[PDB]
């Protein structure tokens, strides 16, 4: 690949000046690179290849729900004929967050997860399995998606299983993916039930648990615990 | 719609 | 060029689109291909075009600043060495800027300004000629520093003449030329008496033509005398 | 640092 060249400890000093800098494609090359390099990667490491790519899909993601809507308005009752121009862009931006959502696939199944045997880093490489796919799925139209919408789930339960055996109720990594897992089952697998009870046992049982915490956990797991009261808020 | 955890910056 | 096939109309109902997604990468390649089909750009497609590459150029620009700033602090007494990675990282962002500028200044001189006889349109793409080659200024440090000035200084002054001769000076060009050129004098070329004075003549002569006009014509003038008085305020 | 037109989006 193009980073081949590059050290990794330099890749990983210019993911962070990409950062800096708000070059999220960037960011998210020199994390790939990194990655590439063959070695697992550190919490801060994974973070960063966190934050870049969520960053790339995240602009994607905006933009096809802009041309998604444009494009549905367009086959109302009543809405003149403007070729398939909506289409084709819609399409455009589709393929390419699709090849990003593959991109950060593959570097997961070659081969971040084999060789992540800790729970911090299992579960958070699980979750992130479990985000893009579900990405994926937001766009899904044709006869695989079912199995793009179980591919989420089952990533999402895996780390489940390993975060409630190996993590405390209030380690950010569970609440994240507790939070994630319960959007997925709102939005994704029309289970808004299951959505609701999962985000509140997560966020009950991590109330219980911070009295473990010092000042700098505490703030940490309670900034999760409030986007888990503000989906409840929002959906109850 | 809802929020999800990492976010856009 | 990759946009060969595709229809002028289609390119620009794509960068409408693109720039409702906020897809400006996007937005300026379907603009570049329409200027590319060799007809003139209406006053809507001008727009367009300068919007779009204003965009891509700004978050270049941006990076650039952030990146050019922990260089010089990495050059300060007593800053630890941390290698070649900083410089190396603000060149790439650098030259990409630099790809930028010379695209736009390119279809300038391929073949827009040539064909450009109306005031609106010759007085336009003359400002955009200057504004790209400050750009270019902003980052160059070598033997041709003072010709990149020079030739932004230039077209600016080209476009300058034409607007005093055939444009109100509320006309929304003329003051947007105005206020550029006034930048480029306090920013670019060590005039800042030039630049207030500039700013504060082209202020008061808009605001004796208010009178003159309708009450749109009277917003979309004051909005940018507006930005000469922040100026003024920045600069006195 | 100081304003120019066009801007940022
Ligand atoms: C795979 O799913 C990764 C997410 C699971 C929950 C959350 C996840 C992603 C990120 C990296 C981005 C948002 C946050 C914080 C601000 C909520 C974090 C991280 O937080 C860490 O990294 C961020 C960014 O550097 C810092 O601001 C925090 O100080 C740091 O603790 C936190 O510990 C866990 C890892
Ligand atoms: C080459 O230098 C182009 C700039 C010279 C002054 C200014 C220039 C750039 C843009 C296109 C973007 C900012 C503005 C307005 C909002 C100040 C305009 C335009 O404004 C036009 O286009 C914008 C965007 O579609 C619309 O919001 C306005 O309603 C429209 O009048 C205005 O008439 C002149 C052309
Ligand atoms: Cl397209
Ligand atoms: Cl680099």
């Amino acid at each position: 690949g193009a980073m081949g060249s590059m050290e990794r400890a330099s890749l990983i000093q210019k993911a962070k000046l990409a950062e800096q800098a708000e070059r999220y494609e960037d960011m998210a090359a020199f994390m790939k690179g990194a990655v590439e390099k063959g070695e697992e990667l550190s919490c801060e490491e994974r973070n960063l290849l966190s934050v870049a790519y969520k960053n790339v899909v995240g602009g994607q993601r905006a933009a096809w729900r802009v041309l998604s809507s444009i494009e549905q308005k367009s086959n109302e009752e009543g809405s003149e004929e403007k070729g398939p121009e909506v289409r084709e862009y819609r399409e455009k931006v589709e393929t390419e967050l699709q090849g990003v959502c593959d991109t950060v696939l593959g570097l997961l199944d070659s081969h971040l997860i084999k060789e992540a045997g800790d729970a911090e880093s299992r579960v958070f490489y699980l979750k992130m399995k479990g985000d893009y796919y579900r990405y994926l799925a937001e766009v899904a139209t044709g006869d695989d998606k079912k199995r793009i919408i179980d591919s989420a789930r089952s990533a999402y339960q895996e780390a489940m299983d390993i975060s409630k055996k190996e993590m405390p109720p209030t380690n950010p990594i569970r609440l994240g993916l507790a939070l994630n897992f319960s959007v997925f089952h709102y939005e994704i697998a029309n289970s808004p039930e299951e959505a609701i009870s999962l985000a509140k046992t997560t966020f009950d049982e991590a109330m219980a648990d911070l009295h473990t915490l010092s000042e700098d956990s505490y703030k940490d797991s309670t900034l999760i615990m409030q986007l888990l009261r503000d989906n409840l808020t929002l959906w109850t | 719609s809802a929020g999800s955890i990492p976010g856009r910056r």
